[PDB]
């Protein structure tokens, strides 16, 4: 469903990525690793729709459609999700509100319709019990008074919601314990049919003990310089 | 100028007779004459559109299709005036509900005004009648009053200009809640003026709310006047949405002791309007508390001006006031030109103001954009809820979803 | 100075000194323009170094050692005619300072013309002109402690600084009048201070303490200018008796990341009135500007006033800027609980005072700080009451 | 010596104390209690000096000296000290210059001269410790975001340095739970040299465990309808006159 190609994105005026070319199929989880400064977090930049990312060559289209050219709004429309490293406060919109709107978005965009209030909070309330939410998450104001890891988790949940085709975790497991990631893991896992794929970027590995991913790709100076199944180890 | 000449015509105009108090404001109207860009309280108001027009005069007359397609959905008692004029065809009986209504000339009791200014008394002078509004002791009504003004223009580059004037007393231990509708009848500009006196005695809790909703090309310049007794509650909330110049003034006075104020505004300038909306409140005695929130969103090289002064007199002791004024720019062409001013002569007192210019939070539009919301409905949802406070203070839901419409018209979308 | 003043007056005063003919005419386009001029009421009721490149010396020595320098910089900032007292203050002006710091320069110590002077007050004019060229660093702290005369005596002093790329400037003043009973009140402090950041990462830092005018009117301003420039502006001002104030600064926001902060305490006692009037302005070129303004007054008693006019003008669409306004008094359970623990009424109000200008007095050098909290206690007692 | 001789004072025109008499003497403990109302606050306050409590007829002597002719500070400066049952908050103002302004007031009054940086600090170490204060008080400004009981033990450290003869707890016990009564209490009782003398105007009987007075008097309409030692508070109880 995704193909990026020779990718050289800059920002700064940086040298960002230099050729990064990496295509996902349908049912598919790859991880995504590497030191710092590498751009990992500028490629989940690059994919969300970020402006200030200069893309200074090659290509990234998703499902045959060209994926830069695309709005952020647009390109949540095609089914890309993105798992924000830092979750935004909104206050004064409350959860509800936010998730209904998007929701009647994407299922506008995706020529689909549309969810009864009725059967909308049934969808909630699972996910909050999925993963372990506050009961009163649809009343409160987005993310605000919330812990990190809540906000992780509550992202999460929009994810379960929203039923995109390609989640990509961005430096999602940071700050988080072992079993925070424990449950941002079964909210991920209950939404593997053989059609979505993921992509995690990876602060620290310990996420994939929980999410098993199907490919490994390790970063350099922007570049893929390796691959590889699950097993992969360091030094 | 040419201007005051014309109202002064106006003034002298076809077989009106001329109440003594209206003569008497013409004339310090024409004594102080217009004020200029390089007055203390002029320099971000533009006149110039204003005194360069010729103005006219002229009562025209509605049907109530028209009035019904203009006005608000509201269970009210419903007073309707149309081009200066009180149309009693278009209007409910006021018998039995509360308000003892009486339309006519007659100005001998009325308050004299706090602060003067050239616009309250061109108001002043070519206001064509006097609502008489009074709420007997101890009465709390079961309806709001509820006073429509509908304004139109003329054909051609002549302004037609309309004056209307208020007065309501609250007697002692009365309640009741007042509210000013003003609309167009159309997109021909117009000049309108407005001004509703107020008088609040002993132990009376007044609700006012105000909203200005006229069209996008005219001109509406409003002095309002509260006068608070001891004991006594005052809320004021103004929605500026409409008019291409708008400056409106509410000056209050605290004149007896134990008295709540609370005085609220939201402003919303697009597409070269100015927005002004200004304060003026004396603490004349102590034990007075007064709250103020003044907000401003703006876009597409909209102004908008704030000026509020809280003036606390000598000796009123244990004087508790606060003003707010938090400005949204979103425009980069965008103005806003905030002035909270205190004057205080009493030493045991706590008075404080504070006044906000800020952005967008780019990175909430972004996350919003995200998960597939459009931008402009991004946008919308965070300044809606930049307003929210404004307009969660409004008590009729009815009422609120409509002036939540007419903000949303001047959002991006719609 | 006087009697009067004329142009005949002006070439005296020039030429007495070998004056270079601009500085000649400097003189003359200011008091050409001073005679255009009406006369504003609209305030209240009216160490030995061998430099390292330094110049530390008066206006007059700077005008005959260094011409060139002194003729590229002066007007540059205020103008002879920027406004009545300052174009009168243009032509007239004998006394003042000059200061030049090279590029690169750290000025190793803080200078100072503070002195405390126990003889009758000096002088009416005076011009300091601060140069910070790149790279460089410098504290100088001015004023003056003196007994006054019973007749009005005008100060009216300009200041030009200009702040170049990379450089901070510290300008910190001290003044402290004493007026015996209620004689004048009095003089009159009318002076125009502005700087220049010009001046890409210039830093310019306002401190100030201020007693005992009976009139004084200020707006010590910073014009940012260059790219992640700063000002920051610092004053504590007292009134007591029948004295006046109309005070504040003016934040010009012109290049992009400019950042302001303002804080102000105002102190009122007898009488008196004592006003903040102030000005942050964004223009459309300054991006992502800041400001933050921090407007105090504390009243003693019920009879005196503190008045805060502060004004806003915003247009650019990246600004932050907060206001914030507060009112503070010395109260009889305060002043009491002092009493019983010993302490003597004075004591107490030099105390809470000094506590309440806490935040500006830091700012300031620790010795001058010291100073001015000895002076403004001393003008506490013998005025309050 | 404290002679209070037969005070009769007035609180904004109503008379309060009508011919109230007490003796305390050195090494004492006296225990004031009544109805709100009686004239207890009215006492503490005119001891004080406050200036809104107009003695009518009546007379204080303290150490040989007319009390009622000395300013609140002189009143200080002779060893009066009052634990305020609302102490003040003093912005900007830390604790260390406050005490230090204090001290060095007293103590330039009595003839006795300036403390040494060293004694000081030890003795506010010390204090601080002793009264369960935050350890950075010094620096913080007086009772300027403290609970209520956090400023009654500030005012009493402020008794446990300023050195005085005479101390008033006035009302001081109020709204402190049982941990912080008995904190105040370590806090009295390390005052007593057997020089120093306590009057304890009483909010509630229960600090009266925690410092055992000597005497205790009972106000009924502004003078002294009943005395005894500590036996007392309980005795009432079974005569069913309380207060």
């Amino acid at each position: 469903m995704l193909s990026i190609k020779d990718l050289h994105v800059s920002v700064e005026d940086k040298a960002i990525l230099r050729g990064l070319s990496l295509d996902v199929h349908p049912g598919e989880v790859h991880a995504i690793m590497g030191p710092n400064g590498s751009g990992k977090s500028t490629l989940s930049a690059t994919l969300a729709g970020r402006e200030d990312y200069e893309v200074t060559g090659g290509t990234v289209e998703f499902k045959g459609k060209d994926l830069l050219a695309l709005s952020p709004e647009d390109r949540a429309g095609e089914g890309i999700f993105m798992a924000f490293q830092y979750p935004v406060e909104i206050p004064g919109v409350s959860n509800q509100f936010f998730l209904q709107t998007a929701l009647n978005a994407v299922r506008s965009y995706r020529g689909q319709e549309t969810l009864d209030r009725f059967d909308f909070q049934d969808l909630m309330e699972e996910k909050i019990a999925l993963l372990k939410m506050p009961e009163d998450l649809l009343t409160r104001s987005v993310n605000v008074g919330f812990s990190g890891g809540e906000k992780k988790r509550n992202d999460i949940l929009q994810m379960a919601v929203l039923e995109p085709e390609l989640c990509i975790l961005d430096e999602s497991d940071s700050g988080l314990d072992i079993d925070a990631l424990k449950v941002v893991a079964d909210g991920v896992n209950s939404l593997r049919d053989g059609k979505r794929s993921f992509i995690i970027v990876t602060h620290y590995q310990r996420i994939l003990d929980y999410i098993k991913p199907d490919y490994v790709h390790v970063l350099y100076q922007g570049r893929i310089v390796k691959s590889g199944d699950f097993t992969l180890v360091k030094q | 100028s040419n201007a005051l000449q014309q109202w002064h015509h106006l003034f002298e105009a076809e077989g009106t007779k001329r109440s003594p108090q209206a003569q008497q404001h013409l004339q310090q109207l024409l004594r102080t004459g217009l004020p200029t860009r390089k007055h203390e309280n002029w320099k971000y108001t533009p006149l110039e559109g204003l005194i360069n027009s010729q103005f006219v005069s002229i009562a025209g007359e509605i049907s109530p299709q028209q009035r019904d397609a203009l006005a608000l959905t509201l269970d009210s008692v419903r007073l309707v005036f149309v081009d200066g004029r009180y149309v009693p065809a278009l209007s409910d009986a006021t018998e039995g509900s509360g308000y003892e209504v009486s339309i006519n000339d007659d100005r001998q009791g009325l308050p004299d005004a706090i602060q003067a200014e050239v616009f309250l008394h061109l108001t002043e002078s070519l206001a064509q009648s006097v609502t008489h509004i009074a709420v007997k002791r101890g009465q709390r009504p079961a309806k709001p009053l509820l006073l429509m003004h509908i304004t139109q223009g003329v054909a051609g580059e002549e302004v037609n200009t309309a004056h209307y004037r208020h007065h309501l007393d609250l007697a002692e231990g009365a309640e009741a809640t007042v509210i000013e509708h003003f609309v167009s009848l159309n997109d021909a500009r117009h000049f309108t003026g407005a001004r509703f006196t107020i008088n609040v005695a002993a132990n009376a809790h007044l609700q006012h709310i105000k909203l200005a909703f006229e069209n996008p090309l005219s001109h509406h310049f409003a002095h309002n006047d509260l006068l608070l007794a001891e004991d006594a509650t005052a809320f004021s909330h103004s929605f500026l949405l409409g008019g291409a110049v708008l400056r409106h003034n509410t000056s209050t006075q605290l004149n007896g002791e134990n008295s709540t104020l609370r005085i609220n505004s939201l402003a919303m300038p697009v597409k070269n309007e100015v927005c002004d909306t200004r304060t003026w409140l004396e603490h004349n005695k102590g034990f007075c508390n007064s709250r103020q929130l003044h907000k401003t969103i703006v876009s597409d090289k909209g102004r908008a001006v704030f000026n509020g002064l809280i003036n606390v007199a000598q000796h009123a002791i244990k004087t508790d006031g606060q003003m707010t004024n938090n400005n949204l720019l979103m425009g980069k062409l965008a103005e806003v030109d905030t002035k909270p001013q205190l004057e205080i002569y009493a030493d045991d007192v706590k008075c404080s103001h504070g006044a906000t210019v800020g952005r967008i939070d780019d990175e909430q539009i972004f996350y919003l954009r995200s998960r597939g919301i459009n931008q402009q409905d991004a946008q919308q949802m965070i300044i809606y809820a930049f307003a929210a406070e404004l307009t969660e203070a409004l008590r009729d839901e009815g009422l609120k979803q409509q002036v939540l419409a007419r903000i949303g018209q001047r959002l991006p979308g719609g | 100075l006087a009697k009067g003043i004329n142009e005949e007056v002006v070439r005296a005063i020039s030429a007495k000194r070998n004056e270079p003919e601009w500085m000649l005419e400097f003189r003359l386009n200011a008091y050409r323009a001073w005679l255009e001029m009406e006369e504003p009421h609209w305030l209240k009721a009216h160490e030995k170094l061998a430099e390292q490149g330094i110049i530390f010396c008066s206006f007059g020595e700077a005008i005959h050692d260094h011409p060139e320098l002194v003729r590229k910089y002066l007007g540059t900032v205020v103008p002879g005619n920027d406004n009545f007292f300052a174009a009168l203050n243009a032509a007239v002006a004998s006394d003042g300072t000059f200061i030049y710091v090279p590029k690169g320069v750290r000025c190793p110590m803080e200078l100072s013309t503070y002195f405390r002077i126990n003889a009758e007050k000096t002088g009416q004019f005076e011009r300091t002109i601060l140069v910070a060229d790149e790279d460089s660093y410098v504290s100088y702290i001015e004023g003056c402690s003196a007994p006054v005369r019973d007749s009005y005596q005008l100060h009216a002093a300009v200041v030009e600084v200009i702040i170049h790329k990379n450089a901070e400037v510290k300008y910190s003043t001290v003044q402290n009048w004493f007026p015996g009973d209620n004689n004048t009140g009095g003089i009159l402090n009318f002076v125009t201070k502005r700087a220049l950041c010009e001046g890409e990462n210039s830093k310019m830092s306002w401190t100030q303490s201020e007693t005992g005018s009976a009139i004084t009117w200020k707006y010590p301003s910073c014009i940012l200018r260059g790219d992640n420039s700063i000002g920051e502006f610092y004053s504590v001002a007292l009134t007591s008796g029948h004295q006046q104030a109309d005070t504040g600064t003016k934040m010009i926001h012109i290049g992009k990341n400019t950042k302001s902060t303002i804080i102000s305490k105002g102190i009122s006692a007898g009488h008196s009135q004592n006003s903040y009037r102030g000005l942050v302005k964004i223009m459309p070129t300054a991006t992502n500007a800041r400001n933050f303004t921090q407007c105090d007054s504390m009243l003693i008693g019920a009879n005196c006033g503190a008045h805060t006019f502060p004004y806003v003008e915003c247009r650019n669409n990246s600004a932050q800027l907060e206001h914030e306004a507060t009112t503070s008094r010395i109260g009889e359970d305060q002043l009491f609980y002092c009493l019983q623990r010993g302490i003597s009424e004075e004591d107490a109000i030099s105390m809470i005072v000094n506590g309440f200008c806490k935040d500006v007095f830091s700012e300031l050098p620790l010795e001058f700080a010291v100073e001015a909290q000895k002076l403004l206690a001393i003008s506490l007692e013998h005025s309050v009451g």
